[PDB]
């Protein structure tokens, strides 16, 4: 959310770190998603939409 | 400017132009970096730094 977290995002985007197989981001799934154990089709649908 | 404010410790100012948004930070001599975000918070924090 803050300039603090947007700086980390810029520094990873440009690959200043060494990793030859690089970076990635996944959503963690929400607190209500874990409660009911919702179908993975909705997690795919949710994830693609949020990015 | 204050009521006569001046350096109590040596003070190291490092300046580099960049197209990225304004950011300042600071370093204490106990091996602690601090994020200041935009440089408005600088003036008070660098006196506050010297004091401690």
């Amino acid at each position: 959310d803050r300039g603090t977290e947007k700086s980390v995002m810029n520094v990873v985007r440009n690959l200043t770190y060494p990793l030859k197989k690089g970076y990635m981001i996944v959503k963690c799934r929400g607190q209500q998603e874990i409660t009911n154990r919702l179908s993975l089709a909705e997690a795919t649908k949710k994830e693609i939409t949020f990015f | 400017r204050g009521s006569g404010i001046v350096t109590r410790c040596p003070l190291v100012l490092k300046l580099k132009k960049q197209p990225c948004e304004a950011w300042a930070g600071r370093i204490s001599y106990r091996n602690t970096e601090l994020e200041l975000q935009d440089p408005g918070q600088v003036e008070k924090e660098i006196h506050k730094a010297q004091n401690v």
